[PDB]
């Protein structure tokens, strides 16, 4: 209780409680899935709604022509980090006239987000990110945490009840690398839908898709443009 | 020249146990006279006067800031200021603007408030002090004033001979300069009293 | 001005004239150009008067602080470093040519310091508008390890050359002798120039000056 | 026990922000309804004295000729946000020679969300979140639009939304009467009805304020007479 | 001025004139232009006296602290690099032509030039200063690889003598320094010691 | 060895027995991390890291605990990873600045000194908290030699022949002591490193793990490089086989 | 009073009711945490430093384990206490020395160096944002006229010149030894000084060192450069002691 | 990275007491005793310079410090704080001299140093000085003795004492001393009032004395102290 309120205070057990509390912010948001084939990187996000009269929250954001993200946590921090990534990409294009390698952008995210976890009066970024990108090393799915740690993934899921999605993806990793785009998005949608009780399922009103690849810039499908993906899926079990 | 813009003349002379300080009264802009009663001599306390010649603005400004620092000095310390001390004060004040100097050449004349020992000095525009035992001059007609002072000044002058000497020096120097004159004022200061006179002078 | 400095067997002799000019007119007939730095270090100043004054004063002050903290007698190299570094930081905008002389725990030391911040450690140096004449006297009549009076004679001779040959120099000759255990700050070491005596009486008798206004004010 | 203004709860939320959300619940309730014929914003004034001039209580203001805003909570905090919005719209007009989309304005204001803190900050920087909630109703190229924003900075589009003390009840009553095809008159009527329900004082022409933004007409604040003519058909 | 530095096997040889002028007047006919930066690292100064002195002081400071912090004899290339950094950074405010030379346990005898540009280059031998112009030809026709220490000594002596004879800004006395693992052997050639050459008569 | 009545909430506050508990807590954060070892042979330095795998979803080579600080200097980290990465940035920048100022590759002892000073700068104020990681810097040169240094959260820097940091620090040190690295070569050493990693690893409490390996020596022209897949799989085979005795 | 406390006077550098600074004293206790002891002895023509070299691991390049530091070619030092803080203070000392020579044109006196370091420590003593350093510094070197100098500075800001001192765990015992040995008035030669130091440490720890268990810094009038003794020339003194 | 605490560490208690200043005074009344005596033709400062071993070199650090050529200092309390205040005082004096080209009046130096000490009772993130200062000087013919305590307050003294047993020393001076004394007599009664708390054989190295007449300020040599400490001369 005395080691809870500052990010500059180590616990006697070698832990920083503010960082972990910040990590808990990711689980507060709606779940999201990211997976890559060998040609495409795909983000599938479950949009959440307050009431039935409120539109669904944006979960997928455009960063650069070759990079997009899916957020999970505080939308303000998400917008901040997003603008940062956008700025870094623009800088890279301005200086070198070539798109910024995704891994380097992720490294910069790590460096930036690490700073406030070591200064008094500062706080960690209350947001988790799934980054889908394509460069001359192929497609990439990355994950960034409030603890400023980042991971290079074959597949990943973060947020509320994302454990189900994780469990699903962990079985189909081997399938992922050879799937075509439609099958990849399918797998993503199944993983995403696993994080739901049987009384509810995916809809064109509550599902967003972000796709980037060797033949496609990062694009966001939101409403009627999602139907070609949903229509072509199993009935799921109970 | 910037100094010659307003013109003017300031002189100080030493006496027995008295001291003298004089200055012309013309405030003019280049060739036109605006005022005939312009003050160029300011009292920095009892029996201690300063006289500034040069650019009128800097005359007034240096006088005012000097009075500022002086008042603060005589408040912080429970005493009147010594002549040497005032000189160093002015020197510091002027040198603070070493690379953007006030265009005025101050001349200090007074008596030691503790003793009575006469004191005259002059300074640069950047505040280099110069103490003398006879006379000090500053102004557009410095050469004329030097000419008169080098030939009129005697050592131990009484408060009456000192007056006549500094008056003749000022009058006759100023009368050979076009931008100095329109009246001369003389302060002859001694331990007991201060006598202020304005001389009969040319007004052309 | 016309300042010089020499190093002899027991210490250092510093010389300077006393003429200060503004324009081509003598403003000060008796100006002290040999400045106190530390009780064992003195410095002659030539160039912009106020600059030499404030610079020498500042360095003197800093050296007083220095020795106050160290408890020892100040070294000449220290004054030299302070001076040259300050002067160099201002890139010559401080018109201060200097002759720095003093006796240390390491012996006698003489430096010349130019306003741009360069220094020269030499057995004899000259600075000022009359420095060439003085340097001629030095180059003609200097020998290593001179006796005190001999060196005083040499330096005063140099300053004299500056005085009579340079229109920028004039009036008295000031000396400063500094040995391992003596400090002779001889003010008017020589008055080789005298004003001619007045041949007339131009004294104005009381009343010859007409007055328009009078006001007496009593003091205390 | 005191802590920093950027401290996280074990649940994963910022204390100050949550407390600001709690602060909203004490404010005047306001309702915004989106309709293909235009957007409407209504709010109770909560006059605490007969001596208080009710025309000096504005909880509905004009961001720009095509955008209006309704606010609930600590109004003094809202003034700053309003001015920032106006300035943003005008800057955008200056730079691009066009009007701002309602979403862009809402986002711009939402960027001032968690712009508070103690150490490592500017001298004039905010010390605490804004204890206010906003409804942005306006007409752009995407037609009529209504947005909602809370101290968290999370902003989202709504077809119909109620903020303030009577938030929940008014929201239920809104859900009961909203279909994505109402006429603007129906929206105004419903708004005033729910308002009359939730208000403790008798709803009249000087008790509330109503404003509409429609594709053909600029931001319009309803005058006393017009208010009466809508209250008429109670 | 006129400086010079030649590299032999086990070290280097430095040489300079001693004339320091302001205008056409000689403010110091006996300057010491070879300045010690470290135990076995020297530099030859040309250009503004104030500038070169200040820079030399600063580099001595920095290199001293650096060598203490590393607890190793400083590389000559490092001193040359400090000089290079200073002279390049403030190239528009400095008038300095430097020749940094000395001995170093890792690379032996080294000679580097830092001309007014701020560039840096290692050379078998280097000349600088106003007088250097008059000895480019001689130094080109006389240099031979594999010179002994004494051969380099005589070499710089002759070159400097010629330059001083021709250049008005150069003259006075010849200062030489021999740097090797052994240490620093400084000497001064004056009067009849300075090499003389046959002047045309009839 | 356990006081905490307000005396353990800051690095600007000493304990009544003269201790800075924040630093020690950070060290405990280092202790809770997976073990990373590094050993110096006569012809270079080899690094080995027990990189625990938290999920099969993660790509191979993710969360590298082996960094390239300079072209001649490698870095092995243990503990809070973000801090370790930031420290890697600081080390890199220090080496870069040294090159840009002095004109040659930074000596390892100096780099370690500088970075260590930077680390120590965080063990003194309440405005910042000590770094939660320990690390090892390895390098080789012909004029310098083979060198291996280590820095803990307090800012202490030391030169080692063999070193380990993490959970089984002592358990690894006892295994390193058995080796005669003063005579062996980095080629032979890799196998022994992998071996000690597999020995020290606890297959029960901790789940699956990936092994990271790093060269820096005469066999690599002084360049710090990753161990080729061939030699790595060879060393892993040797380790898995040596685990059956 | 007599142990009283109020407010945060035990957490930061503010006054206790009896006018004490608890954080400073705690720093003095932090000096002992290293578990080592250093001894400094001033001779007639030299100055000697000796310190434990506890190297409990064969995995350590024993050449990197040192508490002796060269501040300047003619100024040496030994640090006792928290290692990192010690290295910090050594860096600062080196800076202040180099800067001194740069500004004033002569080598800094040990007196002035120690005074400066102590003056820097005083700030930590008076400001609450930082905490004093858990280390003690002992400087040695030859002064141009005052000859051999051995100074010492505390975390409290206290600095002083000494004929002999010690620091660390067995400080008081070592001082009680040294003053007893000083009162006897011997011919303080080089070997006398070194032997007195080594035997002080030895009879204070009851160990009888191997030549690899201690390290010895030294500075002579005939050779003012700070010199660190090899294992061999330490073993020379060691075997020189076991004869009388 | 570092900045600083911007808030006062010295605040008013409900009773109205600036507690940290009082604790600072508690630190002052705990250090070695120091006496100061103004004596018509000069001033005397004296202090207990009792080390704590034969190993200490008493000829390296001094308690009686000169500020300028005419002003001297002794103290009661903490050494380091005193050292800081000495440096600062010297600097202030040099500033005054640079501006006015006249040696700083003792009262002025006292006031300025007092302002400096006052700062640390209000400025952020700092404690007051645990030091009381006795400042002697010779300005404008008359001799001067001043005291400044941690609060930044200052008083003019004919004679006084600080440190351990400052009350007994104050009554002692109040009785066994008065005006019209010469410098010699003052030194005598100063070493005498210092002896009223010297629990040991008071040697010439156990105490330190500085004098300030109209010929400047200086520290008395151990020899002169030996001559005085012979209970005569
Ligand atoms: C060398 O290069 C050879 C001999 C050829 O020049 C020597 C050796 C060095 C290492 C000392 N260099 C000089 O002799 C050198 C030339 C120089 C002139 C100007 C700028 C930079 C270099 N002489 C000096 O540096 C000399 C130093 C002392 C006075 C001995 N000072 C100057 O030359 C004055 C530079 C100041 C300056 C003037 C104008 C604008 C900016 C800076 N030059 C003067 O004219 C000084 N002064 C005023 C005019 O009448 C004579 C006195
Ligand atoms: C009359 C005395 C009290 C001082 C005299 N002051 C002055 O001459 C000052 C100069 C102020 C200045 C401003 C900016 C930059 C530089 C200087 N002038 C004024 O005060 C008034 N004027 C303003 C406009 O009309 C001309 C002068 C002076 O400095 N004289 C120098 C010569 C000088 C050099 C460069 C610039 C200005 C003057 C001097 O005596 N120097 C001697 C050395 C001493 C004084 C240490 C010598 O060098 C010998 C006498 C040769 O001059």
């Amino acid at each position: 209780n005395q080691y809870d309120n500052d990010v500059t205070v180590w616990s006697p057990q070698g832990r920083i409680h503010q960082i972990e509390y910040a990590m808990e912010a990711v689980k507060q948001g709606s779940a999201t899935v990211g997976l890559k084939s060998k040609t495409h990187a795909v983000l599938v996000a479950l949009k959440r709604a307050q009431s039935e009269l409120a539109a669904h929250q944006k979960k997928i954001l455009h960063v650069d022509n070759h990079i997009g993200i899916s957020i999970a946590g505080l939308t303000a921090d998400a917008r901040l980090l997003c603008n940062f990534m956008r700025q870094e990409c623009l800088d890279s294009r301005f200086v070198f006239d070539r798109p910024l390698p995704v891994s380097r952008l992720v490294s910069l995210i790590g460096s930036k987000t690490q700073i406030p976890t070591q200064r008094y009066g500062r706080r960690p970024y209350g947001v988790g990110l799934l980054i889908a990108g394509y460069d001359d090393m192929g497609p990439h799915i990355f994950q960034t945490c409030p603890s400023a740690n980042y991971f290079d993934c074959r597949a990943m899921s973060i947020g509320a009840r994302s454990q189900s999605a994780r469990t699903y993806l962990e079985r189909h990793m081997s399938e992922f690398m050879e799937c075509n785009l439609n099958e990849l998005v399918k797998h993503g949608l199944r993983a995403l839908r696993e994080t739901l009780p049987a009384e509810q399922d995916l809809t064109t009103k509550n599902v967003s898709i972000g796709i980037v690849g060797k033949d496609l810039e990062f694009t966001i499908y939101d409403d009627d443009d999602v139907s070609p993906f949903l229509e072509g899926l199993e009935e799921r079990p109970q | 020249s910037i100094m010659s813009y307003n013109g003017g003349a300031v002189m100080a002379m030493k006496g027995k146990n008295c001291v003298a300080i004089a200055a012309d009264r013309r405030f003019g802009i280049q060739a036109q006279m605006v005022t005939t009663d312009f003050q160029k001599i300011f009292p920095m306390g009892d029996r201690l006067y300063i006289g500034l010649a040069g650019l009128a603005t800097d005359v007034q400004t240096v006088a005012q800031r000097l009075k500022f620092r002086l008042n603060l000095y005589e408040l912080k310390e429970g005493r009147q200021i010594k002549p040497y001390t005032l000189m160093s004060m002015v020197a510091n004040l002027l040198y603070e603007k070493r690379f953007g100097p006030y265009y005025t050449e101050p001349v200090i004349a007074g008596l030691d408030p503790k003793t009575f020992k006469p004191f005259i000095c002059s300074l640069d525009l950047i505040g280099c002090p110069m103490v003398t035992d006879d006379f000090v001059v500053s102004g557009t007609c410095a050469e004329q004033m030097y000419g008169m002072c080098e030939s009129l000044w005697e050592p131990n002058m009484d408060p009456d001979h000192l007056f006549e000497t500094i008056s003749q020096a000022m009058l006759n120097a100023v009368d050979r300069d076009a931008v100095s004159g329109m009246g001369v004022i003389v302060h002859i200061i001694e331990k007991d009293k201060i006598t202020t006179r304005t001389l009969k002078a040319r007004m052309d | 001005t016309t300042i010089a400095g020499v190093v002899y067997k027991d210490g250092i002799v510093l010389g300077a004239d006393t003429r200060a000019t503004e324009g081509m007119v003598v403003a000060d007939k008796n100006c002290s150009k040999i400045h106190f730095i530390s009780p064992n270090i003195y410095c002659c100043g030539a160039g912009t008067a106020a600059d030499t004054d404030m610079t020498t004063q500042l360095i003197s002050s800093n050296l007083e602080l220095h020795s106050l903290s160290t408890g020892r007698l100040p070294r000449v190299v220290t004054a030299n470093r302070m001076l040259k570094q300050m002067l160099f930081r201002y890139q010559g905008y401080i018109g201060a040519a200097l002759v720095l002389g003093g006796v240390d725990v390491t012996g006698p030391h003489l430096y010349s310091i130019y306003p741009h911040g360069s220094t020269d450690k030499l057995p004899y140096v000259t600075m000022g508008s009359g420095s060439l004449a003085a340097m001629a006297v030095f180059e003609d009549k200097f020998r290593p390890d001179m006796e005190e009076e001999e060196a005083k004679n040499l330096v005063s001779e140099a300053i004299a050359a500056g005085i009579f040959n340079d229109l920028g120099s004039g009036s008295n000759i000031d000396l400063c002798v500094i040995s391992k255990n003596k400090l002779d700050f001889l003010r008017p070491y020589t008055v080789p120039n005298k004003k001619g005596t007045r041949l007339g009486r131009y004294r104005c008798e009381k009343g010859t000056t007409a007055v328009l206004t009078e006001k007496i004010t009593p003091l205390e | 026990y005191d802590r920093g203004v950027n401290t996280f709860s074990p649940e994963g939320r910022l204390f100050q922000v949550e407390y600001a959300i709690e602060a909203i619940k004490l404010g005047s309730t306001a309702i915004g309804i989106q309709t293909s014929e235009g957007v409407c914003l209504a709010v109770e004034k909560r006059i605490t004295s007969p001596l208080m001039e009710p025309s000096s209580i504005e909880k509905i203001v004009e961001i720009d000729a095509h955008i209006g805003c309704a606010m609930s909570g600590l109004i003094a905090d809202a003034k700053t946000l309003i001015d920032k919005a106006r300035v943003e719209t005008q800057n955008h007009w200056f730079t691009y020679n066009e009007t701002m989309t309602v979403e862009s304005v809402t986002q711009a204001v939402s960027n001032l969300a968690l712009q508070f803190g103690e150490e490592d900050a500017d001298p004039g920087a905010m010390s605490r979140p804004f204890g206010v909630a906003l409804l942005f109703g306006g007409v752009d190229e995407k037609g009529p639009q209504l947005f909602h924003m809370d101290p968290s900075g999370t902003f989202v589009q709504c077809d119909a939304r109620a903020i303030g003390s009577a938030s929940e009840g008014a929201q239920s009553s809104l859900q009961e009467v909203y279909h994505k095809s109402m006429t603007l008159k129906e929206a105004i009527k419903s708004s005033l009805i729910i308002l009359k329900q939730v208000m403790e004082e008798k709803l009249n022409a000087t008790n509330i304020e109503l404003a509409t933004v429609q594709p053909g007409q600029n931001f319009h604040m309803f005058t006393k007479e017009e208010l009466e003519e809508v209250i008429k058909d109670i | 001025t006129t400086i010079m530095a030649v590299q032999f096997d086990g070290g280097v040889v430095l040489g300079a004139d001693s004339r320091t002028t302001t205008g056409s007047y000689i403010a110091n006919r006996v300057t010491d232009k070879l300045t010690p930066i470290h135990d076995r690292i020297f530099c030859c100064r040309s250009g503004s006296a104030a500038d070169t002195q200040a820079v030399a002081d600063a580099v001595t400071y920095q290199l001293g602290f650096h060598s203490i912090e590393l607890n190793e004899p400083p590389l000559v290339h490092t001193a040359a690099s400090l000089f290079k950094e200073m002279c390049y950074r403030y190239r528009e405010d400095l008038m300095a032509g430097i020749i940094i030379a000395g001995w170093d346990p890792q690379e032996g005898g080294q000679v580097y030039s830092v001309p007014m540009g701020g560039m840096m280059v290692r050379q078998s031998f280097a000349i600088g200063g106003s007088g250097s112009s008059y000895i480019y030809g001689y130094v080109d026709a006389t240099y031979r690889e594999g010179m002994t220490k004494e051969e380099c000594l005589q070499f710089t002596a002759n070159a400097l003598a010629l330059a001083m004879e021709r250049d008005g800004s150069s003259g006075g006395v010849i200062r030489l320094a021999a740097i090797a693992e052994s240490g620093v052997e400084r000497q001064v050639l004056l009067g009849d010691q300075i090499p003389k050459f046959a002047v045309a008569t009839l | 060895s356990s006081i905490g009545t307000g005396y353990d909430l800051s690095a600007s506050t000493f304990s009544p027995d003269g201790r800075v508990f924040q630093v020690e807590y950070a060290m405990k954060a280092v202790e809770n991390s997976s073990t990373a070892i590094g050993i110096r042979c006569k012809d270079g330095v080899v690094f080995g890291v027990e990189k625990l795998v938290l999920s099969k979803l993660y790509e191979e080579g993710s969360n590298k605990r082996l960094f390239n600080v300079d072209r001649h200097v490698g870095m092995a980290v243990a503990g809070l990873l973000a801090d370790a990465r930031s420290l890697a940035d600081i080390a890199r920048e220090e080496a870069s600045n040294f090159r840009s100022n002095f004109g040659y590759n930074i000596p390892l002892k100096h780099l370690a000194d500088r970075v260590a000073m930077y680390v120590h700068a965080y063990t003194l104020y309440s405005a910042v908290r000590p770094f939660g990681c320990s690390f090892m810097l390895g390098s080789y040169s012909v004029n310098d030699g083979a060198q291996l240094y280590m820095i803990d959260p307090s800012g202490v820097s030391y030169g080692y022949w063999g070193c380990a940091i993490g959970k089984a620090r002592q358990a690894a040190k006892t295994e390193i002591e058995k080796l005669q690295m003063k005579e062996m070569t980095c080629r032979d050493i890799v196998k022994e490193v992998a071996k000690i990693i597999y020995i020290v690893h606890d297959e029960v409490k901790d789940k699956a793990f990936e092994l990271e390996l790093s060269w820096v020596g005469e066999l690599t022209n002084g360049r710090h490089e990753i161990v080729p897949k061939d030699i790595r799989e060879e060393a892993e085979k040797y380790a898995k086989e040596s685990l059956k005795e | 009073s007599r142990g009283s406390s109020a407010g945060f006077d035990r957490h930061i550098t503010i006054f206790s009711p009896e006018g004490r600074l608890y954080q400073v004293e705690y720093a003095f206790k932090a000096i002992n945490q290293g578990g080592l002891t250093s001894v400094a002895v001033r001779g007639k023509d030299c100055a000697v430093i000796v310190t434990q070299k506890k190297v409990p691991d064969k995995l350590l390049d024993s050449s990197t384990v040192t508490h002796l530091f060269k501040i300047t070619e003619n100024i040496g030092c030994v640090m006792t206490g928290m290692t990192a803080d010690s290295r910090s203070q050594v860096q600062r000392a080196r800076y202040e020395a180099a800067n001194w020579k740069y500004k004033y044109g002569y080598e800094i006196p040990v007196d002035m160096l120690c005074k400066r370091i102590a003056d820097i420590s005083q700030v930590y003593t008076q400001n609450a944002e930082m905490r004093p350093l858990g280390c003690c510094m002992i400087l040695i070197g030859i002064d141009e006229e005052q000859g051999p100098q051995v100074y010492k500075c505390d975390p409290a800001g206290y600095y002083c010149g000494f004929k002999a001192t010690a620091a660390g765990v067995k400080q008081t015992e070592s001082t009680s030894f040294l003053e007893k040995k000083v009162k006897k008035k011997f011919d303080w030669t080089f070997e006398q000084t070194v032997e007195t130091a080594i035997t002080c440490l030895s009879t204070v720890l009851s160990i009888d060192f191997k030549p690899s268990e201690i390290e010895v810094g030294v500075v002579t009038v005939e050779n003012p450069k700070f010199r660190i003794l090899t294992e061999a020339e330490i073993d020379a003194h060691l075997v020189a002691l076991a004869e009388r | 990275a570092e900045r600083g605490y911007s808030f006062s560490l010295t605040t008013f208690s409900p009773s109205g007491k600036l507690v940290q200043i009082e604790y600072a005074l508690a630190a002052v009344a705990g250090g070695a005793p120091s006496v100061g005596i103004k004596a018509a033709n000069g001033v005397v400062l004296a202090t207990e310079k009792k080390q704590k071993s034969i190993l200490y070199d008493e000829r390296s650090v001094h308690k009686v410090e000169p500020i300028t050529k005419h002003i001297g200092l002794v103290y009661s309390g903490m050494g380091p704080d005193y050292r800081v205040l000495v440096h600062r005082a010297r600097k202030l004096a040099q500033q005054y001299y640079l501006v006015y080209q006249e040696p700083i009046p003792t009262a002025q130096l006292v006031q300025r140093v007092a302002s400096v000490m006052q700062e640390y009772t209000q400025s952020g993130g700092v404690r007051p000085f645990g030091v009381s200062l006795l400042i002697c000087g010779w300005n404008e013919g008359r001799p001067y003795l001043f005291q400044s305590d941690p609060s930044g307050a200052y008083f003019a003294w004919k004679a006084t004492a600080m440190g351990k047993n400052y009350v007994n020393g104050k009554t002692f001076l109040e009785k066994r001393y008065n005006e019209d004394l010469e410098l010699e007599d003052a030194i005598h009664t100063a070493i005498l009032t210092l002896k009223e708390s010297f629990e040991g054989q008071m040697t010439e190295d156990n105490i330190e004395v500085g004098i300030c007449n109209e010929a400047g300020f200086r520290r008395l040599t151990p020899t002169e102290v030996k001559d005085y400490l012979a209970a005569i001369a």
